[PDB]
């Protein structure tokens, strides 16, 4: 009859909500809610299970930078714990995305702020590194080494070109594909390519990621001009 | 039965229209009228049956229905059996799933070489008939029958695995059950055990083992484990 | 104003009757007509080039493919049919081109580079292309998706209320739309590797620092048909950089 | 009084991220206009129908 | 245990005492003791 025992599901449910946003990034919401943060918060202390994500959860309380030093089997457990936690088949989940959702708590924390904040703290301080680097020096780095790689394949590459001319069956395809509002739904995965864009890296990311992401679309403008000359 | 898909037709209800033809050949083509009753279908059938049963040859049927309900029919037939069995002479009558083992069996066949596409299932049954007992345990084709019947197997009818096969031969000390040695006339596997202990198990040296072996093989997917498991005998 | 007006006149003046009308409503259903059909020949693309893909023994799943990385040959020939139904739908004629051509698999982080997934070297003696097979994962890691969403519309008994008035591998959709992303990061591919094929090395201090006026060189140089720019109104917030 | 001013304070949305309005015309009168000669260059298509 | 009943308890009361008492917002109040605030309740 305790105060706790009202709805785990919604608990487990709603912190699920919010956990899979902050990692995966997954999906448009207004996912917010201050006591459901709460809530998730005392969902994890009334498991032992998770206590050490918890325990983690509560380094941050001072807000300071530091990565707590890994004790490795812990870490491994805690990995098993946050999988298991997300339900995820088996989704490769790892370290990094792990250090980015402990940040994530130690943003948030900052603002004693109330009213809204629009504000997306896109980058991460903590990310184990002096200073950031430029993204050119980066791409001298790489290219270097990258040229080293020999070939993977042969591709025969003479004169080849795939095509198929069953007609009927493509029209069938069609009207399987029919009722899809793709329109709305392709969104999603414009945004997913956009999220890419960052978690790209982890590592002196690039700072600027904006303008010229912009222009990609403006050269719909530039399209459009020149239809109309 | 077969089916190919020179054919004798047999009218499907009148007995004695086609008698003596039901003795000189073995081929016989089957048919019914849409208004039929059920029961006149299985009357017939099961006299059919009996009278072929006298013959002195194997006679193949072949039907010309849709058939699914022929299946129903035929799980009716079963239940036929079982009722005169309450009482009966404990033949060991020959039945067989038609569709779902059929068709399983079929593709047996052409991955294995088909000398005969028309072979009988019995002649695989008793070819690993000749080889269980000395490796002492059960074959995978059995194991599959008594699983992908409906009702009588691990039965989508009710996800019954507990069905599992106890399996003894003449003069032994031991059965072999559905998962491995068992001894005589006990519940399958002990609740107490020289236990899994997980001292082995751990999940830590599991997956630590499992880190080795991807990196060796630098395979990327498709790779779990589990340890085994151990019933009355070790 | 275009409150049109019209009138009718008998012979010698018996009679004159006025009526008047407007091309309101008109331009509605102009522009239904216009996005039905466009997004009809979209989709049809989309499909025709998903049944192209069909052909390729698919045994497995595309997400499978990916998820393993002991392959490279399916992989490769993907990337390539892809590269030529880009090429083909920019020109509607069949082609082959230097028939030397060769892929690496960029496996590890080490080799890993911001942003663009996929980079041409053009001619190391002839052309090589890299690929980030852990980031393609990771993409398709997908699970960003679900449809049950709310879109922007304003002003609608105007502009959207007569919008209101008008109408084996049987796989699901999901998964065709994951495709849509490579075909977008393949585009996005296409564009440097047509510019500098047909150009010089040193642009890419520009257009890989940011490709950005790249559309400037461009000018003159689309073939008259647009590529996957529909709802051109792709943005996010901007003045929040709080620089 | 500190109940209702709990109930005030538990709305305050945090930690939102990059959305997109894609939806809006792209194109009006103000874009090239279909011609009746480039529709008889199409039509044309009947005389092949023909049967 | 983690929970540090001592701090928790400071701030919880200094919290409660002023955030009560005043009815209205005030910016400089971390949530975290908030948070740390309802943990204590549910422990004590």
């Amino acid at each position: 009859p305790s105060e706790e025992l009202i709805n785990m599901r919604r608990y487990r449910n709603a912190a699920r909500k919010l956990i899979h946003h902050y990692s995966l990034n997954s999906t448009s919401s207004t996912e917010y809610k201050i006591s459901d943060v709460v809530m998730t918060m005392i969902f994890l202390l009334r498991s032992e299970k998770y206590h050490s994500l918890f325990k983690l959860l509560e380094t941050t309380f001072d807000d300071y930078t530091c990565r707590p030093q890994m004790t490795q089997v812990q870490t491994d457990t805690l990995l098993d714990a946050v999988r298991s936690l997300l339900e995820m088949p088996s989704t490769t989940i790892d370290l990094t995305t792990v250090d980015i959702m402990r940040s994530s708590f130690a943003r948030c924390f900052n603002s004693p702020i109330m009213r809204y904040a629009k504000i997306v703290l896109l980058q991460n301080v903590a990310l184990q590194r002096d200073k950031r680097t430029t993204l050119e020096e980066l791409l001298i780095e790489r290219g270097e080494k990258i040229q080293m790689l020999q070939p993977q394949q042969y591709i025969n590459s003479g004169t080849e070109i795939p095509f198929c001319d069953d007609a009927e069956f493509l029209n069938r395809l069609l009207k399987h594909i029919d009722p899809y509002p793709l329109s709305r739904m392709y969104y999603n995965a414009a945004n997913t390519m956009f999220y890419t864009t960052m978690e790209n890296y982890a590592v002196s990311n690039c700072k600027f990621n904006i303008e010229d992401y912009n222009n990609i679309f403006k050269v719909m403008e530039n399209i459009r001009k020149h239809s109309n000359k | 039965e077969f089916t190919y898909p020179n054919l004798r037709p047999i009218a499907c209800e009148i007995p004695l229209s086609h008698f003596k033809e039901l003795v000189e050949s073995n081929d016989f083509l089957l048919c019914f009228n849409l208004e039929t009753s059920t029961m006149v279908k299985i009357l017939s059938l099961k006299r059919i049956f009996c009278i072929f049963q006298y013959r002195k040859q194997p006679a193949r049927y072949v039907i010309n229905l849709p058939h699914e309900e022929i299946d129903n029919l035929y799980n009716k037939l079963n239940w036929e059996r079982t009722r005169r069995l309450m009482k009966g002479d404990v033949p060991s009558n020959c039945a067989t799933v038609n569709r779902s083992s059929l068709k399983y069996i079929k593709q047996a066949q052409s991955l294995l070489g088909i000398p005969d596409y028309s072979q009988t299932v019995v002649d695989f049954v008793k070819m690993f008939q000749k080889i269980i007992f000395p490796y002492q345990l059960v074959p995978n084709v059995i194991i599959k029958l008594n699983n992908f019947d409906q009702m009588v197997s691990s039965a989508p009818n009710k996800a019954e695995p507990y069905k599992k096969i106890r399996l003894f031969c003449k003069n032994d000390s031991i059965a072999i059950s559905s998962s491995g040695i068992v001894p005589i006339n006990m519940p399958d596997f002990s609740p107490p055990n020289t236990f899994d202990y997980s001292d082995y198990a751990n999940r830590t040296n599991i997956n630590f083992v499992t880190q080795r072996v991807l990196t060796d093989g630098g395979f990327s997917s498709g790779i779990t484990v589990t340890p085994v498991k151990y019933n009355y005998y070790l | 104003c275009n409150k049109v007006r019209t009138v009718t006149e008998i012979v010698n003046s018996d009679e004159k009757i006025q009526k008047t009308y407007e091309l309101a409503e008109f331009d509605l259903k102009n522009l239904s007509s216009l996005e039905s059909y466009e997004t009809l020949k979209i989709k049809l693309a989309l499909s025709k080039y998903m049944a192209m893909l069909s052909t390729l023994e698919m045994t497995q799943p595309l997400l499978e493919i990916f998820r393993n990385k002991a392959d490279t040959r399916q992989i490769a020939a993907v990337v390539f049919s892809t590269l030529a139904f880009i090429h083909n739908r920019f020109h509607p004629l069949v082609t082959n081109f230097t028939n030397k051509m060769e892929f690496v698999v960029t496996e590890t982080n080490d080799t890993s580079i911001p942003g663009e997934p996929i980079l041409f070297t053009e001619n190391e003696g002839v052309l090589l292309c890299s690929v980030d097979r852990p980031s393609i994962v990771k993409m398709l890691s997908r699970e960003f998706d679900t449809e049950a969403l709310v879109n922007f519309e304003n002003d609608n008994c105007n502009v959207r209320i007569a919008k209101t008035f008008g109408a084996d591998f049987s796989i699901t959709e999901v998964e065709a739309t994951q495709y849509l992303t490579l075909l977008l990061t393949v585009e996005h591919a296409y564009l440097h590797y047509y510019i500098f094929k047909n150009y010089g090395v040193f642009e890419y201090c520009k257009s890989l620092t940011d490709h950005s006026l790249f559309t400037n060189k461009l000018r003159s140089t689309m073939s008259t048909k647009t590529s996957n720019l529909l709802l051109s109104k792709f943005k996010f917030t901007i003045e929040d950089f709080d620089k």
